[PDB]
RNA sequence: AAUUGUUAAGUGCUGAUUUAACCAAUAAAAAUAUAAAUAAUUUUUAUUUGUUUUUAAACACCAUUAGGUAUAUGCAAAUAUAAAAUUAUAGUAAUUAUAGAAAUUAAAAAGCACCAAUUUUUAUAAUAAAAAUAACGUGCAGUAAUUAAUAUAUUUAUAAAAAUAUAUUUUUUUUUUU
């Protein structure tokens, strides 16, 4: 029929095209300040 | 429900069970059932049923009614079921079925990459046409931003798994730069072409049919 | 949301563009002497000077007031550009 | 549901709209008048469509006393539930003077 | 093409205010 | 002179409290001094739109109607 | 939470007894006898479901079934533990 | 029915209302549409007095039911013609005819379980029932009522 | 003649995609019912409710276990009644979390999602006596763990995955396995540490030291 | 009202006293409605009062 | 400048120098007296309805020239282009309402010139309204030209809009008359004007072929004499050949049943530089 | 269950009644779950503030009876929803009754002047040694048995204060209960 899509309006995000960011999915190395051990530091912790 | 709506769009009698009574008919018998029982013109068995296994095969008339079903009715019933009386959803399904006639593998096929790419592109066209007349709809902005990324994914896998249909879709609809890297800094490090390795598409093109691999 | 008003209780327009454009540029309010020459028979019944603006570019029927003559002229040509009866201008040059 | 109520929950039935509204024409609370969930959607559009063309007033209820089943008698001021189980089948065989 | 001189005046005034930021308080 | 519609109704509605022929004052008669010009939609009754029973600004702070 | 809120209604007396602990079926024309049972039940901190038979959609089924459980045609009627 | 309108019109002379309905039908037919039905309901006294273009409260009004099958852009054209008419005081657009009310906003599982041909093929009087309409009237049409109703007045003629 | 390339595990397993436009729709129930429609009662013989293997070479080498399996050609697929449970990061993480939350509530069966490294950890826990049994173990999607209780409290006390955050995995050397066998200066056959070898065999920390191997550590349980 | 608006006392009477017992119980069915009217319509409320 | 930038990659996605949010409409609402509405329609984000754009322009009281009215009706026309075929009437009603607002406002200073009438004719061509574009707007532009010369002169854009309307409406003789009026006005036409003229001659040749298969000028042998000379007008002024020119010429020669001219044009396309445009292989 | 509707709907701004609102657009749709960031650099539904002048009739507010001010629609800018990372605080005295508050009360309410981490100014054919200012938190601001609190924004020198515009919370059981 017709496709009147323009990729300039898609890339430059005309009409306010909003992509929701993921929830705390950054996963960078500089912010981590803890030593990673297998099973964690305290593996089996029981709340009494 | 969002899958049952598309199932009602595609298949003919998925709503009707073996007991021949709908979920809306069993609770509202006076509104769904027929009010008059006329002894007149029984149509009999459809011998033309092989031409229409799915509702994408008959988009000439309303409600996916074939041409053979309207034989003895007058011109007013045929005009009321014509192309001019179709709804927006019926016209968009006719536009979907126009490409489903062209790019499907079999008659009950809806998940081919050439079919899924043109479905995502028609959806992006519908959402852009809604955002043109009503730019203050904030949900349609997010739905368009997600549908354009899904269209990019579908076209980027269609480029690798079937290049001829992808090139035909690119040439026919005047969208040549629909697969472009957004940012130079990410393109400079090969992250735009890492999509082909990370999605499992690096060895997809047959080398004997394109170039000479010697 | 948006609020609306109905011009002559029929024409739903938005309230902001009505106070700027739609209300003061109607035919029956801004040009009452021109709207008095409106033809009531040959014009459609859903078209009347209470809702038709000044710059209606499509030609409508006009019943002349000096002579008994009906003619077709545009509403913007009658008000903005300046229009009259074709029989009156052919009688004006005939007399003087 | 009954076959006659959802077919008549429209703009052209002023009594069926009024039998689910209060005396001033507004809505009852949900604990007093529980309804089918589609019946409220039918009622709220039927009242607005009947008000819009003038088949129903914007304020009031012109069929309210037609809808109340528990009616007090003419010589009583309140309704008493003990009159429901009267079941008077003319056991003393009263003949009217016009008969 | 006619409204570029006032835009240039606004841009040079903005650059002058950015240079005024060297002065600090008052 | 303009705006007759702004102080009047879109469609003439008759309340059940004023039946029949609801008592409407003449619009040529002015209201009281320092009175409130309320539209014909948000009025409780047409007797409250009488010029002697037109509520003023200092009566608005004490009485609702 | 997982389901949208909906008012409970039933044409049978047995569904009211199996759902609530204390059910009372009143009329709007009898406010004194209703409010006395409201004072007694709330004094013992018991959850109670009051069903006003005025403006109900199943008045004639419920007025028949209340005549079978209680032989007197007097409202309100208290129903605790079926 | 595809579209229905309840035209509230000013009680003018017969020629003016006839010309108004004729222009409405001409605007329907010229845009490639079909008139299913048009019925006059007489002059009734509404609960609200509508105002005309010259702000006169009208005590009486004429109601006309108009059932049409038109395309949606052409239906928008005809609706803009009808709503700007000088005699039409008010007109609601019945757009809930193919799908019944309460399916879209009601139960989500009962959304694609309806049949649009059940409601599209019947008239507007069979969707929105009048108070005089009932199911026994519909069952009387198929029961050969002519041979049965000939004895209904055999007891009242002697009294 | 050019043929279309099969891309993904859904096209390579030959999915029908009966639901319109949805590629991620579950398919096992409809395919199981169509495969039950495919079989017929041959008269001069049908299949049993025991699990089946698609090839005769896929029968188990144990003669007692081979009594519980039979050879079905294409009806050996789509076996099972339980589906994939939902509502984490890793199937080992979910497998530890569901057992830990169901041993506190004193339940009899826990429906855990069946992967390759999950049912092997379950088999190792069943060997050491931490699990009383299983239900629907041949299901490749989810299986039920029948828990073990003794005198009121649960047998499984602490069950923790190796990826404690759910993201970072670890590769254990045989030196790590010898550390896990002799931890805190004692000989540890009490706390069971389970790993997965390069040969895709799920092996506890004792048999890993016995043949001097390591692996990717999955979880601990005692 | 009290000095910190912990309780409110609305004082009422009837024209005919014999109708008072017709207006006595129903008016006591409006205490939560009066409390919701105070929560909705009235701002700067020192306490949400008990209606008497 | 968004059309002639002195830097590559105008926008960026950095953390601190991020500037995509500052390119939207509203930051250019600070200076609407100095604003260029052509670049505003082309280069801006989150633009409103062009009726609301005209409301904001007339609300700020800025003296709109013909270029501003042309840009606003060009924005409305692009909205007409992007929509579906069955939803073109309401946007054209928006276009005629914006044109009425541009006529009758008269304070701030707003004048309708030949480019605004050409944009309205292009709007009617996109909607497919022959009786609204030709009879109303083209006649009004011709009346405004013959009423006040030396300030309202029909340029090539207005006649290109008229030829687009004659192509989209199927009217053949009116397009040839407008091209003859272009020629008689001693001004050179555009290449797209000759492409539209060759398309109209192709339509006329196909209609003559259908009329002779079924059984102005009933002599077809002269029509090629009027057709191929349109190809001669490309080498007349300067008029370099483009892709759509080759498409329209091959369509016109296929409508005239002359395959040797098509085989000559497919070699002439490979001569200088013409992309060979797979519909050219269809012809 | 929500958002938007001008060219589509309802519309006196649907929330006065009412846990339920016609129609139109929007619920799912690449590989991979182990894969070592497979993702984007966008928007504002809420609050103020601007944008125009017989160009809101009204309603409300500050000068006291009359002026202006805004307020709702059309656009627009700023701020904000939402945890975590980073730094510091451990204890405060309150609550009312159609007056035995002769009662119950640590479940942490907080860190214009005063106190020298610092900062400001200058030399016109001569080119740095003179002056001033600490950083931060209180600050007598009360009572009438006075006085709901918290958060954001704006205006007034009672500024440690007071006023205006919204939102949220506080009810002690005789109203509601999927
Ligand atoms: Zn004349």
């Amino acid at each position: 029929t017709e496709w009147k899509l323009s990729p300039r309006d898609i890339v430059l995000r005309r009409f306010g095209q909003h992509t929701k960011p993921p929830g705390k999915a950054a996963l960078d190395v500089g912010s981590m300040r803890g030593s990673v051990i297998p099973f964690g530091r305290s593996p089996g912790e029981q709340l009494v | 429900p969002v899958q049952k709506k598309r199932q009602e769009q595609m298949l003919y009698g998925v709503n009707i069970p073996e007991t021949r009574q709908m979920k809306f008919e069993e609770q509202h018998p006076l509104l769904a059932g027929a009010l008059r029982k006329l002894e007149g013109q029984p149509k009999g068995f459809p011998f033309w049923y092989r031409k229409y296994p799915t509702r994408r095969h008959a988009y000439e008339y309303r409600f996916s009614i074939p041409v053979e079903m309207l034989d003895g009715y007058n011109d007013d019933v045929k005009k009321a079921l014509s192309k001019g009386m179709m709804s927006i959803q019926e016209k968009q399904f006719a536009q979907e079925a126009m490409y489903m006639e062209r790019y499907a593998e079999h008659d009950f096929d809806t998940t081919s990459p050439a079919v899924l790419a043109v479905k995502r592109a028609l959806k992006c066209r519908v959402l852009r046409n809604h955002l043109l007349t009503n730019p203050h709809n904030n949900i349609i902005k997010t739905v368009l931003a997600n549908t354009e990324r899904k269209l990019n994914h579908a076209l980027r896998r269609l480029r690798k798994v079937d290049f001829k249909k992808y090139w035909e879709i690119i040439r026919d609809h005047d969208v040549q730069d629909i697969l472009q890297p957004p940012n130079l800094v990410t393109y400079r490090q090969g992250s735009y072409w890492k999509y082909d390795w990370n999605a499992g598409l690096a060895i997809s093109t047959n080398l004997a049919d394109v170039m000479d691999p010697r | 949301k948006a609020s609306h008003i109905r011009i002559a209780n029929r024409k739903r327009v938005e309230m902001f563009v009505a106070k700027r454009f739609h209300l003061p540029t109607r035919l029956a309010t801004a040009a009452p002497d021109i709207a008095a020459e409106w033809h009531d028979e040959l014009n459609p019944m859903h078209m009347y000077p209470a809702i038709i603006g000044i710059g209606h570019v499509q030609p409508v029927w006009w019943k002349c007031a000096i002579c008994s003559h009906s003619y077709q002229m545009s509403v913007e040509k009658r008000v903005v550009r300046g229009g009259g009866c074709p029989q009156c201008v052919v009688n004006g040059k005939r007399a003087v | 549901p009954s076959p006659e109520v959802y077919m008549k929950l429209n703009y052209k039935n002023p009594a069926t709209i009024s039998r689910f509204l209060t005396r001033t024409g507004h809505m009852y609370p949900a604990d007093i008048l529980p309804l089918n969930p589609e019946a409220v959607v039918k009622l709220r559009v039927a009242k607005a469509q009947a008000i819009r063309i003038g088949l129903y007033p914007r304020f009031g209820n012109p069929f309210w006393f037609r809808s109340q089943k528990f009616r007090p008698k003419a010589y009583q001021e309140n309704y008493d539930p003990t009159t429901y189980s009267t079941k008077r089948t003319v056991e003393h065989f009263a003949y009217n003077w016009v008969q | 093409t006619e409204g570029t001189q006032e835009k240039l005046a606004a841009a040079i005034q903005e650059h002058v205010q950015d240079a005024y930021r060297f002065s600090g308080p008052t | 002179r303009l705006d007759p519609f702004f102080l009047d109704e879109r469609e003439e509605t008759v309340l059940p409290s004023e039946l029949p022929n609801p008592p409407k004052p003449d619009p040529s008669t002015p209201l009281r001094e320092r009175a409130l010009k309320v539209p014909a939609q948000h009025r409780g009754h047409w007797v409250l739109r009488d010029p002697d029973i037109a509520i003023t600004r200092e009566e608005r702070r004490t009485d609702p109607w | 939470s997982a389901t949208r809120w909906l008012p409970f209604v039933s044409s049978d007396l047995k569904d009211y007894l199996n759902r609530y602990w204390a059910v009372m079926f009143t009329v709007g024309a009898r406010p004194i006898e209703t409010g006395h049972i409201r004072h007694y039940v709330s004094w013992y901190c018991t959850r109670m479901k009051v069903v006003l038979l005025d403006h109900h959609v199943y008045v004639e089924p419920l007025r028949q079934q209340l005549q079978e459980a209680s032989r007197t045609p007097e409202l309100p009627l208290l129903f605790v533990n079926k | 029915v595809f579209y229905s309108f309840v035209l509230v019109m000013k009680p003018r002379q017969r020629r003016f209302t006839s010309q108004a309905l004729r222009e409405i039908g001409v605007a329907v037919y010229s845009n490639g549409g079909l008139i299913r039905s048009i019925t006059n309901e007489g002059i009734m006294r509404p609960y609200s007095r509508f105002r005309d273009a010259d702000n006169t409260p009208l005590t009486y009004a004429r109601y006309i039911i108009l059932q049409l099958d038109m395309g949606e852009e052409e239906m928008g054209k005809v609706d803009k013609i009808i709503r700007e008419h000088q005699d039409v005081l008010m007109a609601l657009k019945l757009n809930n005819l193919e799908r019944p009310v309460g399916i879209r906003s009601g139960n989500k599982e009962l959304q694609a379980a309806y049949f649009p041909l059940d409601t599209f093929t019947r008239l507007e009087e069979e969707i929105n029932w009048s108070p005089q309409t009932s199911a026994d009237i519909y069952t009387q049409l198929e029961m050969n009522w002519k041979e049965f109703s000939r004895t209904r007045w055999s007891s009242f003629l002697r009294n | 003649q050019g043929h279309r390339l099969l891309h993904g595990k859904r096209e390579r397993e030959g999915s029908l995609f009966a639901v319109a436009n949805d590629v991620k729709r579950d398919e096992r129930l409809l395919r199981q019912q169509l495969n039950a429609l495919l079989e017929e009662e041959r008269m001069p013989t049908p299949l049993v409710d025991l699990p089946g293997v698609e090839r005769r070479r896929d029968l188990p080498a144990d003669p007692i276990t081979r009594l519980f399996f039979q050879h079905k050609g294409d009806h050996a697929l789509y076996y099972g009644t339980y589906d994939k449970p939902s509502v984490l990061y890793t199937p080992i993480y979910d497998f530890c979390h569901r057992i830990r939350e169901a041993t506190e509530q004193r339940k009899r069966f826990v429906v855990v999602p069946s992967t390759i490294e999950t049912r092997g950890c379950a088999r190792v826990m069943h060997d050491h006596g931490l699990v009383a049994g299983f239900r629907d173990f041949h299901n490749d999607r989810a299986f039920a763990v029948e828990l073990k209780y003794f005198q009121g409290d649960s047998t499984i006390n602490v069950i923790e995955p190796c990826s404690y955050d759910g993201r970072t995995e670890f590769e254990w050397s045989p030196k790590m396995m010898r550390r896990l066998l002799n931890t805190h200066g004692i000989h540890n056959r009490l706390v069971v540490y389970i790993c997965r070898t390069a040969d895709n065999r799920i092996i506890d920390h004792i048999h890993a030291v016995k043949e001097n191997i390591g692996g990717r550590g999955l979880m601990m349980v005692h | 009202g009290s000095r910190r608006s912990k309780e409110i006392y609305i004082v009422w009477f009837t024209v005919d006293p014999g109708a008072r017992f017709e207006l006595e119980p129903r008016l006591h069915q409006l205490n939560h409605w009066v409390q919701q009217l105070i929560i909705k319509r009235v701002k700067r409320r020192p306490h949400i009062p008990r209606v008497t | 400048d968004p059309d002639r930038p002195h830097i590559k990659h105008i926008y960026n996605q950095t953390a601190l120098a991020r500037n995509l949010r500052y390119a939207r409409y509203g930051y250019f609402k600070r200076d609407m007296h100095l604003l260029d509405v052509d670049k505003l329609v082309r280069h801006a984000r989150l633009l409103p309805t062009p009726g609301r754009l005209l409301t904001d322009f007339l609300y700020q009281r800025v003296p709109l020239p013909d270029k501003s009215c042309a840009a606003l009706i060009r924005y409305q026309r692009q909205q007409i282009e992007m929509l579906e075929v069955w939803g073109r009437h309401a946007s054209f009603q928006c276009a005629v309402e914006m044109f009425e607002r541009m006529i009758v406002t008269n304070i701030p200073p707003v004048e309708v010139g030949v480019e605004t009438h050409g944009e309205m004719v292009l709007c009617a061509a996109a909607c497919g309204k022959w009786e609204e574009g030709w009879n109303v707007y083209a006649n009004r532009a011709r009346e405004l030209e013959k009423e006040s010369p030396e300030s309202f002169i029909l340029n090539t854009f207005f006649f290109d809009a008229l030829l687009t309307l004659c192509v989209a409406a199927g009217r053949v003789s009116e397009g040839i008359d407008t091209l003859e009026e272009v020629i008689k006005r001693n001004l050179r036409p555009r290449g797209t004007m000759l492409n539209k003229a060759m398309i109209l001659y192709s339509i006329l040749g196909e209609q003559m072929s259908k009329h002779e298969a079924s059984r102005y000028l009933c002599e077809p042998e002269e029509v090629e004499k009027m057709g191929l000379e349109v190809w001669s007008l490309f080498d007349f002024y300067q008029l370099p050949r483009t892709t759509a020119s080759i498409e329209a010429y091959m369509r016109m020669c296929c409508a005239f049943n002359k395959p040797t001219l098509v085989l000559k044009a497919q070699g002439f396309a490979d001569a200088s530089d013409i992309r060979l445009s797979i519909e050219c292989f269809h012809w």
